[PDB]
DNA sequence: TTTTTTTTTTTTTTTTTTTTTT
DNA sequence: AAAAAAAAAAAAAAAAAAAAAA
């Protein structure tokens, strides 16, 4: 892609990388860090101006050693170079990276030749801990290859800090908040807590952009960041932490700014919002005119292909059995193994690759199983269904999906009644059962301890005293 | 539905007696870390022990409260204090104190009147009962669930976690109290020393009869020999001292025989009727206790099975079941649709995670009216694929269980993975650490959730 | 001093039937990891039943065999080999051959022969012993340590372990073999059993001497009266048929009574004087072997101080220690394990977190296996930090390794450890002592399998 | 120090950092960042080409995050200058670092200003174990701040290509070997499985300087790699793992090279190696004469006294009591705690402080005690002591370690049949049953595995002594117990 | 001052498996 | 094959005792 215009600035938007996801995985355990590698190199062979991380560049708190060394890899073989940076920063960035001695941009370091500045925020999983509060982004911070910026120090007063950038004639603004808990984050913002210091200066000119890395929309009550707390000023909003990737921007009617939710580069879980293409953006913000966006769709996500299916809705499956409920649910994977295995190879012979088949990388396929009885039968007992770390196993060698191809999911007379009934059977020779099984209802409801010993010692009197009257029963 | 507030343990095991330690519950999670010794498992016997009033097992020589021989002192005086809500929304508050009086020689337990006061919105305190035999019978069921429940299920002891997998008389006899049916065991235990009792005396009896018969033998014959004196003396007329020697014999010897052994033989009779009829009935009130037992047990299988099979992380055991039919009360374990009894023949993860999930499924079917469940270090003898599977195991059940009125998880451990893999920051801001002071009693503290490690 | 060299399974448990699995154990440390249900403990029972020849506990099924349910086929028979070296240099091989017969719904266990060779260092392969009952009693010999070293100590069970701080009947049980007393409890018992039975006739002999005494207060009244009726005959003779009738009764009816029922009565106090006696000489020869089990439990009660002075991460305890003492009426003895905390002495069951009777208990097997264990240099601990928090994992850790460098100054000395947690592992500094671990695993057919593998494959 | 001759090649060498050792300690948990920041400042201002670190840089094999943080930063602050580098590389970079693409030396990368290059071999505990097999420095190596060198991929043969530098007129040849078991490497150095690349051109010029991380002696006859197996053309050998900093040059007589061993700049267990004065050296190579070494003492280490006693050589000590001993433990203590605060002000006030009084830093103290029984005594037990975590908790506030400061350590059939139940069987006494036929009747039992020996002699008494007595007839007129007693007892004498 | 009750602890019944005798 | 004791290990049950109800 040509170079920018001189007063033309060029970002591109990357977030959920999760590096180090599934790293000891046989298969699919570089998958994570190739994917952002081709990010970072998607940035510097189209000659942006800077790249934006809305968080979770990391799947963990503490990254590991392979993650952390293929992470500095990609950042030095694709921001050091010698073409000089065209932003000057306006702001003072000691405001700004107010947590060392590094209080200014990485590009402005005499000490290193950067030509792509990547500015990130931190996430939900690589996020401060430990006694000194450190995040993973300010170990790459103090390397020199990134700028960790828009931290929060105290959780309930946060202030929001920009950086001031201008290309030329084009100015940007670049708010940017961390990922704090959702419940504390909205009662901060109930109760004017966040506060955004917008430039005095010249204001009408400057492009507002936002990072953010809380829920879009939250199933229970209070545990989300609505899209409505935040300031009319801004004119764009970066929304990461959702999976799903969104390739058009959902422009916000009364607020006047669009909101654009990029994804992930990585599928940490195998759902319908992760079957969805993944992308990478790239902004052009031009004063005068619209910022044009550009999605680039990433070329290093494996295949996955998912299906949904409910046992209850197909015919012919009786619950009793087990052996044609396996060999229906092998017939439903074998299907979409093939689905996705033509996927990947039309879309390798679908790039100047089309003279040569290779061994294609395995898919990763999931089918969500739905085991449940249905309405009509009123039994315990539901479909039958094979244990799925088995059955999944007999994939092996086919699907990227080791053990977890197939999920099964449901979807959403005390005592003497039953005692009384027995009565009848129960046939003694002395004792009447009619005052016995009532000698102990007494001794159980009424909790009069001495019943059941007064009733068998009372009815035993009587019956010696009614076979001693008779002289005849002392002869046989 | 019920909910537990705060807990406010004094001088009980570990903890000091001249204090006052307290930890608040939060919804829908509680974390306890501590090291060994620190008192995490105390606080656990004092929720239980004011739930139902009941210590924890092989207590017998008062060592539930603080050692007197540790302080010095003699007269020493413990105090659990609970805070809960009822399940129809009440606010209440149960106290419970006990004495651990010392002699010279000996050491006397005793149970002082405890208190239960529902304390309305305008804090108007009302007693409902002070002695502790109705204690242990208003607040388990205030709560809304049954004794057995809150001492097996929701408290559960560390050391008697295991309890699915134990002998099948113990299992009978701790789902006997589950299943509301311990009633009737007691009736069956009750016709049972009428029998013992009852045969001891068949047992004289018989001796008896022995002697008896003798003694009838004793007095047809003198009968029979004083007519064939008589009837010589009656020709010879025709034609006396050895009739009236027998005949006072018979007057002081063999009187009142052919009756007296007559209501012997009665009485024998009447036992032998006693017996048959204890056993038949105890046979049929049997059958159908376990009868009810395997009637309501379908229920518990059916969340059994669906939570075994999205937790164990393992390609060997399909389902798992309980099933009744002494007592041939076992859990089974199905191997590609082969039945094994799992005891005896399994390991030390599969037996702590089969006992968890038995746990948890009861919870949430007889503890419906109660969401409360403390699991007391759930990851021991688990690998790494059982722990991380356990962990979004519960992260499930706290999902579903949040739609309905609370539920309350207390997770006590000191194996720092098995947090990440449960999000315990995204459901509590904070934590308690309990920790020896430099006096060697227990504190418990009040740690932000980030400062864990 | 022994060591083991050399363990394959076939048939056992989880394994194969049809195959076999072998394990070498190597000098002064083995590890074996795996996941849950793979067959780690399965190789500690393996090594008992080698060394001793029992079977595990709660295992009266036959479910110490591969199970023919699921396998289908009726005859299915199991074999152990252990190739260990005798306690004075002599490599010598164990098998032992089992057999699980199914025809019908019942099922038949049972142990057919297996071997002792001795092989010399020429290959003299030479079967010393046929018997099992023979190499029970042949294997701990040349081993040098007493069987039941080996079964509560050495090879200890995962679900036995925590056997210090159990009932006191069942303390002194494990105690009494370890010490080599059973003997004489055997006897014990013996002068118990016979007891019971006297008690029994006693209880006989009582209701007979009653029926002597009827007798005894008849039959001289007759003789009484026979006298009064003949001088009333001889006083009408100077001036018969009530005699004659008599006369007749005592001679077919009470006839032998003087003597007979005195030496009943005789009988009956010679079972008295017998219960005094059995009773006398039984509570002396239990005085006896409780002064011993006190006396030979004195050095290991100086190692479990030093153990776990060195050990224990708290404040709380200062040491630990076993008293043995005569007792109350339904305690049997007075055998427990107590801890002093701040010298005071408090008995550790029922007043004891989860892993302070943890550590307990491993460092009490530690110090057994130092001096009862010391012709036989072999200790398998599975899975020891169970309930241990950071600080006594650490110290457990440090511990072990300075038991591994002591111990091994002297002659032979293994360690097997099985478990499954990072932190020990790190602690631990496994890599110094070995290149490798085994590792178990379940194939594709559900079959435990024994690999090995690098030492810097575990993450 | 001034700058160097520009025939000088400065190197300031230094090993066993271990940044990360108690990291988490209230008191003493930035000891180790700290120094090596020290380090770092010691080698910016003294003006050194170059350091050279001869391992354990990190203390655990995956770095926390404060420890690469604070490492990071202080390789950024102190390694960068605008000053360039006037080290002169003369071999193929890619030779020695042969792992990635970076395969040049930082200082001489054109996206970077190094103004002072540092080197360093892996370590022991920072070692090379994952699923890649990365150390903790092959990630520095990634950040261009340090250059990991002397990395072995396979065990077995062993190539140790050096580093060759020129500034001047003076050459340098930087060999390095790292951290692999040394009952390991021994049988590789055996077998002649380990090589040294040699430079070709014009030999006997060249500072032939390794930098080698095991163990320096074995204590046990196989734990070390000796010196013999080293090549006799090295002029220095850098000895690390090895944390007793001895300041001097130990001189090899045969193979003709000094041995260093620097020591360590943190304490990582408190005992008397770690307990001498600790350095880090500066090297001043230069060609036409010898080399001269340069100790410079650390002065952010933690003040730190052991002392060692055995508690049965002081007199009035009875092993019983644990108070006249507890007593005495106290005092000894309180006695070397005053000793290491008068020497940590005495050096804080001999620097520049000499009229401003603050808060000395608490030291580390460390007393080991003996309390092993008298070899006069032989009972069982021996000196009593009390916990040693709450005897140390005695003096938190006033040392650095409140739960190490006090260390206890020691300085090293069936009992002959019936022979303890022989003193019983006499004392029996019983009144019917002969105690020398019954000691017999159960030795035979036990002795000899006959299980009814027992059983039948006790019947034997329920038989022939029953008629035996039934042979006296004045026996059943006697209704009195205390007569009968005293006849049985006349039958028997 | 005396009686029920629950908990531990120890002691027993059953049932296989060897071992004997063949 | 066929049987008849011994040994031993689990599972269930019976004393002892201290607390609680009377
Ligand atoms: N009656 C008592 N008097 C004094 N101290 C006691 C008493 N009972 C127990 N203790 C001590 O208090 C501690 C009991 O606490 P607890 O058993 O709850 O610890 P825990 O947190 O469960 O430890 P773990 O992690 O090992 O489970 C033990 O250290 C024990 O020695
Ligand atoms: N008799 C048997 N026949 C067939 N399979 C069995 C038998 N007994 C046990 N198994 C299976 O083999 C497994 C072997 O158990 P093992 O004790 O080896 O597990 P483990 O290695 O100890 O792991 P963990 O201790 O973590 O559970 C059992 O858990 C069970 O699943
Ligand atoms: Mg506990
Ligand atoms: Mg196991
Ligand atoms: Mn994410
Ligand atoms: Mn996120
Ligand atoms: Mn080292
Ligand atoms: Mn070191």
């Amino acid at each position: 892609m040509d170079y920018p215009d001189p007063d033309t600035i060029r970002i591109l938007i990357t977030t959920d990388n999760h590096v180090g996801y599934n790293e000891n995985d046989p298969i699919t355990g570089d998958d994570s860090w190739k994917t952002f590698h081709e990010v970072m190199m998607l940035a510097k062979n189209n000659n942006v101006d800077m790249v934006v991380q809305s968080g979770d560049l990391f799947h963990v708190n503490k990254p590991s050693k392979k993650s952390l060394y293929q992470v500095l890899k990609t950042l030095r073989l694709c921001c050091m170079g010698d073409k000089p940076c065209e932003l000057e920063l306006l702001s003072d960035p000691s405001q700004v990276f107010h947590y060392d001695e590094f209080t200014n941009v990485n590009y402005e370091d005499p000490n290193f030749n950067i030509s792509i500045p990547v500015f990130g925020i931190s996430g939900n999983h690589d996020d401060a801990s430990g006694d000194s509060l450190l995040c993973p982004m300010d170990i790459l911070h103090a390397t020199g290859l990134i700028n960790h910026f828009g931290k929060v120090i105290e959780s309930d007063k946060i202030k929001v800090v920009p950086l001031l950038f201008q290309k030329g004639s084009t100015k940007l603004a670049l708010y940017g908040l961390a990922a704090v808990r959702d419940e504390r984050l909205f009662r901060t913002f109930k109760d004017g807590g966040v506060t955004f210091e917008v430039p005095t200066m010249r204001e009408g000119e400057w492009f507002n952009l936002m990072c953010v890395h809380q829920n879009h929309t939250g199933h229970t009550n209070t545990a989300f960041l609505p899209e409505q707390f935040l300031p009319d000023f801004l004119d764009m909003v970066i929304w990461g932490h959702e999976h799903e990737c969104i390739p058009n921007l959902v422009h916000n009617p009364i607020k006047n700014f669009d909101v654009l939710q990029p994804g992930s580069s990585v599928a940490t879980s195998l759902c319908e919002a992760e079957a969805q293409p993944k992308y990478v953006f790239i902004l052009d913000i031009k004063y005068g005119e619209a910022p044009k966006m550009t999605p680039i769709p990433l070329e290093t996500i494996r295949t996955f292909k998912m299906k949904s299916i409910s046992l209850q809705d197909v015919p012919h499956l009786r619950p009793h059995d087990k052996d044609a409920t396996s060999k229906y649910l092998i017939e439903q994977v074998e299907e979409m193994i093939r689905d996705a295995n033509e996927e990947t190879k039309q879309k390798l012979a679908d790039d100047g690759e089309g003279d040569m088949v290779a061994e294609l990388p395995k898919p990763l396929i999931r089918l969500r199983v739905d085991y449940s009885a249905p309405s009509n039968t009123q039994s315990p007992i539901d479909y039958q269904v094979e244990n799925p770390r088995r059955f999944s196993n007999r994939f092996v060698g086919r699907v990227a999906n080791g053990n977890n191809v197939v999920q099964f999911y449901k979807k959403r007379l005390e005592v003497q009644t039953l005692v009384n009934d027995l009565l009848n059977k129960m046939q003694l020779s002395l004792l009447p059962e009619v005052g016995l099984n009532e000698a102990v209802k007494k001794f159980v409801d009424k909790d009069e301890k001495t019943a059941l010993k007064e009733f068998i010692s009372h009815e035993i009197s009587n019956e010696v005293g009614i076979l001693s009257t008779n002289e005849e029963f002392l002869r046989t | 539905m019920s909910a537990i507030y705060k807990l406010s343990i004094q001088g009980i095991r570990s903890f000091d007696s001249n204090d006052r330690e307290t930890i608040e519950f939060g919804k829908p999670l509680t974390l306890i870390v501590g090291m060994n010794g620190s008192g995490k498992t105390t606080i656990i016997e004092c929720l239980k022990y004011a739930t139902t009033g009941d210590l924890p097992p092989n207590s017998k020589g008062g060592v539930f409260i603080h050692d007197p021989k540790i302080t010095g002192e003699k007269d020493i005086r413990a105090q659990v204090k609970l805070a809960f809500t009822s399940a129809n929304g009440l606010n209440m508050i149960v106290t419970r104190n006990i004495q651990l009086l010392m002699k010279k020689t000996t050491t006397t337990f005793k149970t002082l009147e405890g208190q239960l006061v529902a304390i309305n919105n305008s804090g108007d305190r009302s007693t409902l009962s002070t002695r502790s035999l109705e204690l242990d019978a208003q607040v388990p069921l205030y709560l809304g669930v049954p004794k057995a429940i809150l001492e097996y299920v929701i408290f559960c002891h560390q050391e008697d976690s295991l309890w699915p997998l134990s002998e099948p008389s113990n299992l009978k006899k701790k789902f006997d109290e589950i299943f509301q049916a311990m009633k009737f065991t007691k009736a069956l235990d009750n016709l049972k020393s009428i029998k013992k009792d009852m045969s001891v005396d068949i047992k004289l009896l018989k001796q008896s009869v022995e002697h008896l018969k003798l003694d009838k033998d004793r007095s047809k014959a003198m009968k029979l020999n004083i007519h064939q004196l008589q009837t010589k003396i009656d020709q010879y007329n025709e034609e006396q001292n050895q009739i009236d020697s027998l005949t006072h014999q018979l007057r002081t010897d063999y009187k009142d025989i052919e009756k007296n052994y007559h209501k012997e033989w009665v009485e024998l009779q009447t036992r032998s009727f006693v017996t048959d009829d204890i056993d038949v009935y105890s046979k049929a009130l049997d059958s159908a206790i376990m009868k009810y037992h395997g009637l309501k047990m379908q229920d518990i299988n059916r969340i059994i099975d669906e939570l075994w099979k999205r937790t164990y992380s393992g390609t060997d055991i399909d389902t798992i079941k309980i099933r009744s039919d002494s007592y041939n009360y076992r859990v089974v374990m199905y191997k590609q649709d082969v039945e094994l009894d799992m005891r005896g023949r399994c390991s030390a993860g599969q037996k702590v995670l089969a006992s968890i999930i038995i746990r948890l499924a009861l919870s949430e079917t007889f503890g419906a009216n109660c969401g409360v469940i403390a699991l007391d270090q759930p990851t021991t003898n688990l690998d790494e694929e059982n722990i991380e599977s356990l962990a979004k195991s519960l992260h499930n059940i706290i999902n579903m269980r949040r739609h309905q009125k609370n539920f309350q998880l207390i997770v006590i451990t000191h194996d720092e993975k098995f947090l990440g893999h449960m999000n315990a920051a995204a459901f509590t801001d904070h934590f308690f650490k309990v920790k020896r002071d430099d006096r060697q009693k227990s504190q418990i503290e009040w740690v932000d959730i980030n400062r864990v490690t």
